[PDB]
């Protein structure tokens, strides 16, 4: 620590003593259904950008091993999540968003883009977490005279909001003169459909769009990774994972009366004093494991080789031993003779050499 | 069979320190937390509505604004649920709240809304609208209008979720809105997704069989949230006990 | 410009408590007193 | 009375919390705890993001260590004017004008 | 994290600058400490009867009956300091 | 954003935009008009909450640091308007210090040399 | 900005901490006046005949 | 003869302007206007540009309040021994030698 074979007397602060966890408990949901993954990216038909298809996924266990198992999905692209994390992970607010759009498209499905569909049809928030999946649809979404099933919102009044559909087929006033609900000069329906053929090469092909949805920690979950769920420990150093979340401290039972609706426990910092588990609804106080700074009171290398060690602020039974208000010191034995100070350690106590010696 | 009975009318009284509720799930002990979300602004307008039906329509439908806060003193049979939506017809989906003596059902439909909806009582759902369609939400739980009693409701319809806070409280001898702090607790978060705009409350009528209908009067308050910062007191316990207004006075604003 | 240029970006320079007059009197007064009445009235009356 | 005394408990305490509230900022990043980073994303971008809490974090905790210097340089001096008031007034007795 | 801690590695001896710091406040307040109070060698001791011509010590002298051999004054100071 | 009150300065023709000694911009050229005007920024002020305590009462008084009185019981300072306290001719102690040679005190509050 | 203060507001309370710096080097300036120049309760004045 | 009090007043006045001069460097963004980077770009690269503009004005101002509690510290050294010269030289006869 000093950079130095020579070290002269005094007290040195060293490293941090810490207890290390003993096992990991995983604690998870004991409610399994298969998640309803097929529906939604293997469906004959999708719906148009103007009007796409949400729908909500929860209480079920998804195993996302299987969509990269089979997967004509050309781009697979995440946002807030790392794609092989899913599996580990709980979640709720799961959405799936499914429409067709232009292959040259595909690049405004996403946060803050600058677009037609991005502006009128589909709009994503910037803060958006999930990943988006295009795939080509050619085989299915195309026809040799032209497939005008696809249509778009070329114009409108004002920009949509973040996941708003708007289904309303009303004229748009494109110039200076109302239009009155009739077509004509400078007035133009929104809605145009998709000139889809198979003869184009990629960009303009029709592409299939699943937009995942999902929020991260901010409401009790349901939608969660085919973890199993392991047993809980009392008293014990371990690191958990409840829901997702991941900690180490030791877990205790606790006397704070807990609302219904409550789940975590926050301290005055917002540390996380306790936790509620899902699989059995009970309240475990957490904890930090015991921890410290060690200090290293030696004399001079001159001298003598002879150490001794001062776990600071932690008390004896839980790490020549001699209980201090500084801490607990290893390798001193306490003399009742008053010296002047030597080699200071706190509280009243010093250190000398003469073995090494403690006293007030 | 869509029938025109009641009529309301309306005054304004103060808000005082009602609406607070708890903005997240998270116990917090013996600690000032300042939040800033939808709440009803201390000291703020509140609509008094009396809906007295005898034995033309003049019970117009509210606008939702961005959440509301409800309260009614009056017993748990009268005022039976809420209907909310945008135009409350077939073409757009709307949310109708019913609760009876034994549970609650939340039911998110294609409802073709009756311009003066009332439950009469068995009890028929057939003059609060003529026909649902396209139903996609259905969730059937325990009641929360249960039995001189103050009841508070808020109901929020943030990004997909509609969360409704409820609290009860044993008044007496005090104007209706009562001083002190009552904090409405998370009751549920349905995860709705439908635009909402306008909102009616439902009461209940009795067949008269003897002026087909029993004459009936329900008070109610409606107050609007705004997006504010509070400061907000947690207890030994938990409970919210105390609140500042970050925004109402300069004082309450040191005191943020 | 340099006070006005300061001051749109939100930078403000607060007054000083006691003005220049308030300060002046100050000393008068402590020269009142080391004249007519030399340390004593550092010290007690005057 | 005992205002001063009671003002170095009042900044140090203040400071210790402060340092402790800033471990709650995401600092420009997804998320402010370090295993939800870790959990949820892939060491290329996790390494970003931990970069980003890294750096803000190291600049909370050298404005803490500037301030602590400052606050110690300020009661150094008025230690070294106690020490000399116990020297000087409980000592012996002191000719100097209201010291 | 072992893996914010290999992230921090990369900025240097910006830890060991603060630890530096934070050690030299540290021994600085006890030389305070020292500075002030610790000016006599000998500890003195008042003798048995405590009169002195009609000066009364009482609230400034150690008391007997307190487990923490404080002054009336230093007991007042140190309950009204939180 | 700011006011565009009329400018004394006289630009030279191929000038367009003005700037300050710390570079922030303090006229323009109208391009319609070829006329010169001052850009002052809005005014903006230090809003500081004069109260007692709590515990003896509720009242507060209002200054706005910097600020003159008719850009805002009212009372001008040099270090701003001050709502809330009614001037008294008196003198006191400084209770609440509120700037040059200004205090405040509670007896309503009241503002005093 | 609107957006520069919601991105503001993610680095905590360090507009706090210089406020509160700044205000008390503020009271520190108008402390240091007091002790210079308020060392007498009594304003002297001088007889006439100078 | 003067110069010590007008060293502090262009000192005060030097750590002004040097403060508002640094609002004037981009700081490794693509311009130092807040509202050039909101007209010309998406909210995706504006959160980034407008967060290299933040911390580098962010540090500025840390550096400037940093300096002034140095500045304070140092006059507040000179008021003390200001006042002690009132004391001991104006309100009393001093036999201190060069006091
Ligand atoms: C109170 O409401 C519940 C729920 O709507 C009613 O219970 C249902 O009754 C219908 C009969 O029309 C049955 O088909 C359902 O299976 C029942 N559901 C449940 C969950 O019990 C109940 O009848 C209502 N009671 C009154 C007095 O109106
Ligand atoms: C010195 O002062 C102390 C306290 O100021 C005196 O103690 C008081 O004695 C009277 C009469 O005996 C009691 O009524 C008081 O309660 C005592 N005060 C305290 C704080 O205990 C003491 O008498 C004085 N004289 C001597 C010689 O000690
Ligand atoms: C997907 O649908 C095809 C028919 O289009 C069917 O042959 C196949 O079995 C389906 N796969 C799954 C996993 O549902
Ligand atoms: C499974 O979890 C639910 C809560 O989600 C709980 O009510 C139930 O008791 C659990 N099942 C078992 C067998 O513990
Ligand atoms: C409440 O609103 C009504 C009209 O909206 C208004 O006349 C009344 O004065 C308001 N109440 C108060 C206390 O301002
Ligand atoms: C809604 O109902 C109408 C008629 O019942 C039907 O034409 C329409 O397709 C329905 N829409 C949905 C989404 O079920
Ligand atoms: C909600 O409905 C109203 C009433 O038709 C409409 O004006 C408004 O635009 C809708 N909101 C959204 C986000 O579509
Ligand atoms: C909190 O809970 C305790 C224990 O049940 C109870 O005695 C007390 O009355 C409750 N309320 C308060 C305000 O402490
Ligand atoms: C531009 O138009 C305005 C308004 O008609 C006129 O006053 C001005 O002379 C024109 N030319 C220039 C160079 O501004």
């Amino acid at each position: 620590t000093l950079k130095s074979f020579t070290v002269e007397k005094g007290i040195y602060q060293t490293s941090n003593f810490r207890v290390q966890p003993t096992e990991s408990i995983v604690r998870f949901p004991n409610i399994t259904n298969l998640c309803p993954f097929h529906e939604v990216f293997n469906a004959t038909t999708f719906a148009s950008v103007y009007a796409w298809n949400r729908k909500r996924i929860s209480n079920c266990v998804a195993d996302y091993s299987v969509i990269y198992n089979f997967a004509p999905f050309f781009a697979f692209k995440c946002y807030g999540v790392s794609p092989t994390k899913l599996n580990d992970l709980c979640f709720t607010n799961v959405y799936a968003d499914s429409f067709v759009i232009r292959g040259n498209e595909v690049s405004q499905i996403a946060p803050g883009q600058t677009g037609n569909i991005a502006d009128y049809n589909y709009k994503l928030p910037d803060d958006f977490t999930g990943c988006v999946i295009a795939w080509n649809s050619n085989k299915l979404d195309s026809k040799p005279s032209g497939n005008y099933n696809y249509l778009y919102r070329l114009f409108r009044k004002s920009k949509l909001k973040p996941f708003e559909r708007d289904i309303s087929t009303e004229i748009y006033q494109a110039g200076n003169k109302p239009c009155n609900g009739v077509a004509g000069p400078n007035c133009y329906s929104p809605l145009q459909s998709y000139g889809f053929r198979p003869t184009y090469g990629v960009g303009h092909q029709p592409y299939r769009v699943v937009v995942l949805s999902f929020e991260l920690l901010h409401a009790p979950a349901t939608v969660c990774g085919p973890k199993k769920s392991t047993n809980l420990v009392k008293n014990k150093c371990v690191n958990f994972n409840f829901n997702g979340l991941t900690g180490t401290g030791v877990l205790t039972e606790s006397n704070k009366k807990f609302l219904p609706f409550q789940q975590f426990g926050r301290d005055i910092a917002d540390t996380t004093d306790a936790v509620r588990d899902p699989q059995t609804l009970e309240i475990l106080d957490i904890t930090p494991c015991s921890f410290g700074g060690v200090s290293v009171i030696t004399p001079g290398t001159n001298t003598s080789n002879q150490v001794a060690v001062l776990y600071q602020g932690v008390n004896c039974t839980e790490v020549n031993v001699f209980q201090t208000r500084a801490g607990c010191l290893i390798g001193a034995e306490y003399v009742n003779n008053s010296y002047e100070c030597d080699i200071p350690i706190g509280a009243g106590i010093c250190a000398s050499y003469q073995s090494i010696i403690a006293y007030t | 069979q869509c029938v025109n009975l009641i009529t309301r009318t309306q005054s304004y009284t103060n808000s005082f320190t009602r609406g607070v509720y708890y903005p997240d799930k998270v116990f917090r002990s013996s600690v000032l937390h300042s939040t800033q979300d939808l709440f009803l602004p201390f000291f703020s307008n509140v609509t008094w509505f009396h809906a007295i039906h005898v034995s033309r329509f003049d019970n117009p439908a509210l606008p939702f604004n961005d959440g509301v806060y409800f309260a009614s003193t009056e017993k748990s049979n009268i005022i039976r649920g809420w209907i909310f939506g945008t135009t409350l017809d077939s073409k757009t989906q709307s949310l109708l709240i019913v609760n009876n003596a034994t549970n609650v059902v939340i039911k998110v439909c294609e409802f073709q809304f009756c311009n003066d909806p009332f439950l009469d009582v068995m009890e028929s759902e057939f003059r609060v609208y003529s026909s649902a369609n396209n139903c996609t939400f259905e969730y059937v739980s325990q009641p929360f209008l249960m039995d001189k009693n103050l009841r508070e409701f808020v109901f929020k319809n943030i990004d997909g979720y509609f969360k409704i806070y409820s609290k009860h409280t044993p008044i007496n001898l005090e104007r209706d809105l009562p001083q002190g702090f009552s904090a409405l607790e998370p009751l549920v978060d349905l995860p709705i997704g439908i635009n909402i705009t306008r909102f009616q409350t439902l009461l209940a009528l009795h067949r008269s069989y003897l002026s087909g209908w029993t004459a009936g009067a329900a008070a109610y308050y409606v107050g609007y949230l705004q997006p504010r910062t509070f400061l907000l007191k947690y207890n030994e316990n938990g409970t919210i006990t105390d609140a500042v207004d970050c925004a109402l006075d300069p004082l309450s604003e040191t005191k943020c | 410009d340099l006070i006005c240029a300061q001051k749109f970006n939100g930078l403000t320079v607060l007054p000083p408590l006691l003005t220049d007059e308030m300060i002046a009197q100050y000393t008068s007064a402590l020269l009142a007193g080391t004249i007519t009445s030399g340390w004593t009235f550092g010290a007690g009356p005057a | 009375a005992l205002g001063k005394l009671q003002d170095v408990v009042n900044h140090n305490a203040q400071a210790l919390n402060t340092l402790v509230k800033q471990l709650s900022s995401k600092f420009g990043a997804i998320s402010s705890v370090l295993n939800d980073i870790l959990s949820r994303l892939d060491p290329p971008e996790a390494e970003v993001q931990i970069d980003r809490l890294i750096t803000g974090r190291l600049q909370s905790l050298q404005t803490y260590v500037t301030q602590q210097l400052i606050r110690a340089a300020e009661i150094r001096a008025s230690a070294n004017l106690a020490a000399t008031k116990m020297s000087e007034c409980v000592l012996g007795q002191s000719k100097r004008v209201d010291f | 994290s072992t893996e914010c801690s290999n992230l921090l590695l990369q900025y240097g001896s910006f830890c060991t600058q603060l630890k530096r710091a934070l050690t030299g406040i540290a021994v600085e307040q006890d030389k305070n400490t020292q500075e002030v109070f610790a000016q006599v060698k000998q500890i003195y001791k008042t003798p048995p009867i405590k009169y002195f011509g009609g000066f009364n010590f009482s609230q400034i002298l150690p008391d007997p009956s307190k487990p923490s051999k404080r002054s009336p004054i230093e007991d007042l100071l140190f309950n009204k300091v939180t």
